[PDB]
């Protein structure tokens, strides 16, 4: 329990740090249009 | 099945075994075919005792076609065996994500035919929907919308019913969309978690309220349904409090702990107004002082109970003994409080309820009123807070005595007189006080 | 199997704190926006 406790810590900070990435990409279309 | 491991499911199982009918009689009885017959039997062999893996279509088709109690409560009790197996179900699941027939099929037969055998279909399709591949939630809404499965959870008397499909619903959960059509069912069928908390508060029922409190928790754990859910049942939080007070379970306990944070967690709307009506309403504040007074075996459950602590501390912190007392008067309900009782406070809020046109006196004759109209039933309840109004009374017609000619507008006086009358010596002693208080010395 | 339940139970915290990374995706998307 305690390591996938552990993982739950880098899971909502990984995913959080990949899904703002997303949302930069996704201004750099609206951008270019 | 997915939780086979629990005893009413592990009950369920042995009930749908115990009306089996051979694969060979069914055949014989035209309520199969040989293949569909010898598809049966090996399957019966390789669960209940050679896997049919391929052959498993014949052996819902011959279930399909016997369309007696006993031939249906056996298929059902070798879906269940196969599930529980390792070798088994898997091949089931991985044949019904494939072929969205055989998925529907398996979902039409859950909650379907008797009650063992429905329990069976449905903790069978549960374990079959366990898997990504197969996981669908029309399937599960449209289980969970069946009646079977609604007088199963509604069964107070068969408490493994209700404990197996709030495990169901439980392990559901999981997934979002399952998630919220659990909690869709969950907004449909509130009375049985209701109920399941109010027997919790005041074995096969411990069980049930450990996966009742889960459900809830899993529910709350989006922040939509937390808020929705809040409004449902303002008491919800009351009971789960008290619940989790009398259980000693440390699952229990954190399990409750964990619903009561989630209604209360900011992710929710109206978090601090949330906090503030719990911490007023139900004294979350004082249970959860209490609570963390109390030693708690469980690291993680004390963990959740000092930061529930920390929360009703900072939520009464901006509240004060004003907003306790206007939750009292909305609430009708007064059991003689500390402010009641407290001068001071009687002075410092004399003003405060004089103010807006005596809106606080014109709240209080109104509920003098309510329980003088209830008065008839004279219950100890009804008694003290009609104590509780008549002294109140008499301290805003003593102190501002502008109220005084409010109150008797408002036919206070009148109330008071007919309070004088009552049986109760408690109710006659408050009545010719305020009456004293009024015109006497 | 007990203990593979309880550790299942943790994965699906790990879920969970990965649904709440999820959700401060909308707080990056309307900033990018």
């Amino acid at each position: 329990r305690k390591y996938r406790q552990d993982k739950l810590k880098q899971a909502k900070t990984d995913a959080a740090k990949e899904i703002d990435s997303y949302k930069i990409q996704k201004d750099k279309e609206l951008k270019e249009f | 099945k997915i939780l086979m491991d629990s005893t009413h499911f592990n009950e369920i199982r042995s009930i749908i075994r115990s009306r089996s009918v051979a694969w060979d009689a069914l055949a014989r009885s035209e309520e199969l075919s040989e293949i569909d017959a010898s598809t049966a039997k090996a399957l019966e062999s390789i669960l209940v005792k050679k896997v049919n893996g391929k052959t498993l279509i014949p052996l819902i088709h011959l279930l399909s076609t016997s369309d007696n109690e006993d031939c249906k409560k056996s298929v059902q009790n070798l879906i269940a065996e196969l599930l529980s197996s390792d070798k088994y179900g898997d091949d089931t699941v991985k044949f019904f994500q494939e072929d969205p027939k055989q998925l529907e099929q398996l979902f039409d037969v859950s909650l379907k035919g008797d009650f063992q055998t429905v329990l069976i279909s449905g903790f069978n399709v549960v374990s079959l929907l366990v898997q990504n591949g197969l996981h669908n939630v029309k399937l599960v809404e449209k289980l969970l919308k069946n009646n079977n499965l609604i007088n199963i959870l509604q069964n107070i008397e068969q408490m493994d019913t209700c404990y197996v499909c709030i495990r169901l619903l439980q392990e559901l959960a999981v997934i979002p969309e399952y998630r919220d059509v659990i909690w869709l069912h969950e907004k449909k069928f509130m009375p049985t978690l209701f109920k399941i908390l109010q027997r919790a508060t005041d074995h096969l029922g411990i069980q049930l309220q450990y996966h009742s409190l889960l459900l809830i928790w899993l529910l709350t754990f989006n922040p939509v349904f937390a808020n929705e859910l809040v409004q449902k049942y303002l008491s919800d939080f009351l009971d789960l409090l008290k619940l989790v007070k009398i259980t000693i379970k440390e699952k229990v306990s954190r399990l409750c702990i964990s619903i009561i944070l989630q209604c209360c967690s900011t992710r929710v709307k109206q978090h601090k107004k949330v906090i503030k009506q719990l911490l007023l309403l139900g004294n979350a504040l004082p249970t959860v002082q209490s609570l963390s007074e109390r030693k708690y075996s469980d690291e993680e459950l004390r963990q959740d109970i000092s930061n529930l602590k920390e929360i009703l501390e900072n939520e009464y912190q901006e509240l004060t003994s004003f907003d306790e007392y206007v939750a009292e008067l909305d609430s009708k309900l007064l059991c003689w409080s500390p402010p009641h009782v407290d001068n001071g406070f009687w002075s410092d809020n004399i003003d405060e309820f004089k103010k807006d046109n005596y809106k606080i006196f014109r709240q209080l004759i109104e509920l003098l009123q309510a329980k003088v109209r209830n008065g008839d039933v004279n219950a100890k309840q009804e008694k003290i807070i009609i104590q509780v109004a008549l002294n109140d009374i008499t301290h805003v017609v003593e102190l501002l005595p502008e109220s005084i000619d409010v109150l008797d507008k408002t036919g206070g006086k009148a109330d008071i007189m007919e309070l004088l009358n009552h049986s109760d010596s408690r109710v006659k002693y408050e009545a010719l006080k305020a009456t004293q208080a009024i015109i006497g010395y | 199997e007990a203990e593979e339940k309880a550790k299942e139970i943790q994965l699906k915290a790990d879920q969970e704190y990965e649904i709440e990374k999820t959700n401060i995706v909308r707080n990056e998307t309307n900033n990018i926006d």
